[PDB]
């Protein structure tokens, strides 16, 4: 709620909530890393929305307490002091946080005070799914953890294994390069289309009504918000490149055909499938770090019934998939996300750039986004929010 | 050469109409007052329906990007729109509007 | 057109659009680069008045296009994928640009996207002049390169050597200073006075009316605009500077006289002559590429009749010229430059400033150029003209 | 005036001037180097309240003038040029300035100038005490330094011996911290405690009413105002930290009684009695140099009676007073001050901190401040003051 | 039990009273118009005195941050503050000002 | 040079200003405000700015340079970035002539 210049929000119409959700959309569960990368008793720091948080396991479970202490401002994880189990106290004048709760349960440097037990540290749920972690950036109760992730994500045989990494651009660039039906063009010259022997069209000539070029969910048995492209079902595929009427370029004729199923769901994840593989799915979310950044978080997802396929596929997962495919291919989706920052960077790209066909399917996620959103991440929420009379 | 989009009736003034012709692109028809005005329903800045969009006067506003049109010359009204919409001619012979095929010249 | 505090451009009542003009002039021709730097079917990247262009040559003549893509503003020169000799393709979703007229041709992820054909990307005339590149950053048919040039610059028996590079500092300071008649006391320890035996006076004592002291061109016939520094036609050379009356500095009393003729032409450009030697003179440029940097486009030339001349007047500007005077004498000029940037920073040094006499000149200029003037550049020209009614 | 938002401002009701003297107090004494650091005719740069400031030696003698030219507000020393013994002329255009009182005395470019005689430089008192070098940012007639010492710094047998740095936050978190008595937890593991056998509690746990937990002093007849930290005179020091009841830290139980006399006084200078040492006192003082960017003035005073005692005094100095108490003690109050700049950076942190009982003595400097400093100095102050007509 | 703070006309409107209790935290109360409403003296949100503070209509507002509380229901009416005030009914019998010894 | 001879006070409307050029001297400007007459340096103390060339508000001139200003009267500065007060120079009227001093006050 106000992070982008009124004049703009007043523009667009369509989609005022999207444009000014700057730093993300609160109330919504983010991956922010791995399960493997918490160990018992060594708390983490991140930041997720613009806000600094810190992650805990405590007997095997996960916890999360604002990297922020209430006193004085200063991020606790300056000099971490967990002095019990299920404590942490700050550095700074000794002022103490059960993990659980938040609860500023002691005050070393003054155990007579009248704060004790009458102030507490702001928490967020958190929940390990697939060997990944993630937070409920969010107030209240929180929601099913499938309402915010594709279908079949959270299938009991699927198995995940993925990559995390943090991308310098605003996190919806990420997602509209991401569902982005004609950016395909910038992977024709990818190592995977080539040694994988992918068919790979230069874009595609829309067919039908603009209606038919994309399917909404507004409500899957969990509550799920998205999108599905379907750009190819009526669609001429662009195999011949030409300019004048010559040929100056051709998309990959291989045998293996893929990702012809695209969704990109709330808070901002998208689903490839098949991809890279005629037996794989690709799930990954553009997760806010802060209104310049986000974590780009690549996960692979393959059917397993026993150890000795999961075993096979880590297998072929680090020796090939990591590599030719979440790398491979996917770094140029990297730099073109980057490419579009100073155009949006003063929020007149919102107003000044000019659309085309394919660009319904980006159209229809504004507009789901900015009506099915659970809330507008502001700069108040994260130094505090303010009201006045 | 013609086609018949409603009556004078069912258009208030001060509304928009969008009218869809099989194998060609959508059309809007405009009421400013008691006469009438059509024009290309895409707006010339991108993929937007001006029939979604606001109408001032003799003015249309996109939808998307706030740009602007004058829906009785097809000229661009408010940026970021540079590319002049087509027109088309409307007649309303015996209380029933009618929108030509083609844009007018 | 707004880019100054309108308190501050109230108070400047004699020179406000010059004031305002931070971004530079729009609509004058402007000098970027030399033809040897650009050639046949290279595309070369420049930022002028905050604008990123593109500059190639296509069968020996150039051309210009604006960097940046219609679709979703990105760079085109990210990835230049210039497809046929005529066009240039965007990496991202292939919209392509005929480079003599920007006109949207060709779209290979979409060949029948509505939009080819009807859409213009931003093209600006580009002309070369004595091996020199100009660009006509403005609209419409533009004016004979000549009204932006000061006398004698493109005489056919000119010979034009020179450097280019990128300063730190707004352009209206490297303007000022060089027009400045009383700061060639920064050069009083300049290599190129004792190797070259220059006579060059500390400051000068001036004299007669204010009108004296320069002339201003608003009536030549080319249409140039500019002034001319009168300062040592009355006034009193300073070869021996004192301080409570005791001689603490002289100037040089060389035999060779040089620098008796200055004069500073919109865009920005002044003319020296004679210099560096009695025979030379010396042209340079200030180019607006943003707020806070600008293009030394610096230039000697020296009359020549034959390539034998010509090789002697090269090989001279090589071992001496360039050495001892473009870099030698006028490196000075440059952290000159950049030690006003501080105080005209924030826009306050315009009004906080105080002038003393030998700044007559500077304040003619600021006169001149806040009169005739082709346009104030405005952010609003580099993100997209704004508009309603 | 116009540091802060208005809206804040509005909501410190107790300290809005405090809070509003980001750049410092002006008109005020405040040390900036120690007096070996300045010699003779070596002119030295500094930036004091936001102002770069010109200090030289001359005839032993020290003299302070702004370092920005007049004319075209250019800085002095970029290019430094002192043609005589009582003057400096500006690198530009020469305009020349006496040390001793600023005046615009020659104009080595125009000796007919009629600026000549007519303008001032402006100029700082400025004095040597105790090896330190003074500069009183203000204007007038000074008032006497006793008046912003703390009491004992200038007795005639206290030898000072110090260390100076710049430090990377705001002056007033750097003058919090300092006399913050809850902060004493942060040194429970600083070599001193053990290498000097100190008495040191994790805290206290006040006792008596608010009024008994300081001591504000505004009846000093020099004119000193301060407030001394006196929570250890009706509190229980805390030895033993408990969390859950349980003891999880003890306080050092060294035999040296030392820190039990804790002052601040404007304009921001910390006195400590005794430290480190019983026979020792510590005075630091927190000098704002810009919005982000502090002097940390630190210096120990030891009584001695001759040259014997001092020069034994020095080496103790440099040998273990120096690397184990100004360094290896407060070196933690260096990164405390930067862990709280995110918070305040934003000037929310004044609205949104959560104190707790020892904040009392803050609250009470915080209002001693408010209500004594002798000026807010704005950024007119440091561009040029405006007024109209 | 109850606490006999003072005389109903010991107070002028709109103004506040700290209500000191030997042992306990102490009370604020407040005089808006001819009413009479009490809550813990201390700010939820630091240790600001709300008896110092501002009162406007039934919104007391803290002298520290510029928080405020409703001083009827208790509950923070301007940020910084999120703890509701604890709130102590008040009875004014024969102009004789007393309050609840508990929160409620 | 005692008193300089400027023009008849009828030469002169309310609220006007007028140069007066003096030979081997710096010049002086010349105020009316209302019936009144007053004098001051014509450069302004700031720069080189000739006041005479300034707007003139009632007893206050406003410099055409950077907005700086005096009052007319006194010669002290009334708007910033002005500092240094202006040289007055009496004026009176004999025979309905207007007379400027030839050496400023003090
Ligand atoms: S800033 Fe954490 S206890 Fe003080
Ligand atoms: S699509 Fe209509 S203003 Fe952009
Ligand atoms: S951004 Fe250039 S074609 Fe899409
Ligand atoms: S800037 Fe110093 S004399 Fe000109
Ligand atoms: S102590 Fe009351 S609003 Fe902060
Ligand atoms: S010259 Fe008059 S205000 Fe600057
Ligand atoms: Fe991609
Ligand atoms: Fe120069
Ligand atoms: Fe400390």
């Amino acid at each position: 709620m106000a992070n982008v210049d009124e004049a703009i929000l007043k523009r667009v119409k369509g989609w005022a909530p999207y444009v000014d959700a700057k730093l993300g959309f609160r109330n919504h569960w983010y991956p922010v890393m791995f399960s493997k990368e918490i160990n018992e008793g060594e708390p983490k720091t991140l930041k997720l929305l613009g806000e600094n948080l810190l992650v805990n396991r405590i007997d095997g479970k996960l916890y999360c307490l604002k990297d922020r202490c209430l006193h004085r401002g200063v991020q606790l994880s300056v000099k971490v002091e967990c002095k019990t189990k299920s404590t942490i106290t700050c550095w700074y004048h000794a002022w103490t946080y059960r993990w659980e709760d938040g609860v500023l349960c002691d005050i070393l440097t003054n155990p007579t005070s009248a704060q004790i037990g009458r102030q507490k540290l702001k928490t967020y749920p958190v929940q390990e799914a697939k060997g990944c972690v993630f937070i409920y950036l969010g107030d209240g109760d929180p929601p099913p953890l499938a309402r915010d992730t594709p279908p079949n994500f959270l299938d009991d045989d699927m198995e995940i294994l993925g990559k995390n990494q943090i991308i310098k651009s605003n996190w919806r660039l990420a997602v509209e390069n991401g569902f982005d039906p004609s950016h395909i063009y910038i992977h024709k010259d990818s190592i995977l289309v080539k040694d994988n022997d992918l068919a790979l069209p230069l874009g595609f000539a829309p067919g039908g009504d603009r209606k038919q070029q994309t399917r909404v969910v507004d409500d899957d048995v969990v509550g799920r918000k998205g999108v599905y492209d379907l750009i190819g079902e009526h669609g001429v595929p662009v195999f011949e490149g030409t300019i004048g009427g010559e040929v100056v370029r051709e998309g990959a004729y291989g045998e293996k055909i893929v990702a012809n199923d695209i969704s990109i769901w709330l808070p901002g994840v998208l689903k490839v499938n098949p991809f890279p593989n005629p037996d794989m799915m690709q799930f990954e979310w553009y997760v806010p770090i802060d209104e310049n950044t986000h974590y780009y978080f690549q996960t692979l997802g393959k059917p397993c019934a026993n150890d000795e396929e999961r075993k096979k596929y880590e297998q072929e997962f680090e020796s090939k998939w990591k590599p030719m495919a979440l790398e491979g291919f996917n770094n140029d989706d990297i730099w073109a996300r980057e490419a579009m920052v100073d155009f949006y960077a003063d929020d007149k790209g919102w107003v000044n750039e000019i659309l085309f066909e394919s660009d319904e399917a980006i159209v229809a996620w504004r507009k789901l986004a900015s009506e099915h959103n659970q809330g507008i991440q502001t700069q108040a929420h994260v130094s505090g929010l303010e009201h006045h009379h | 050469i013609w086609l018949k989009v409603c009556a004078a009736s069912d258009m208030q003034p001060g509304t928009i109409r969008r009218v869809n012709r099989v194998g060609a692109a959508p059309l809007a028809v405009y009421r400013v007052g008691d006469q009438f005005y059509a024009t290309e329903d895409t707006c010339t800045h991108g993929i937007a329906s001006l029939s979604e969009g606001t109408l001032d006067g003799d003015v249309i506003e996109c939808p998307f990007h706030g740009g602007a049109f004058n829906v009785c010359t097809g000229m661009p009204a408010s940026s970021p729109c540079t590319v002049p919409l087509g027109v088309f001619e409307v007649e309303v012979k015996e209380g029933e509007v009618y929108v030509a095929g083609e844009k007018k010249l």
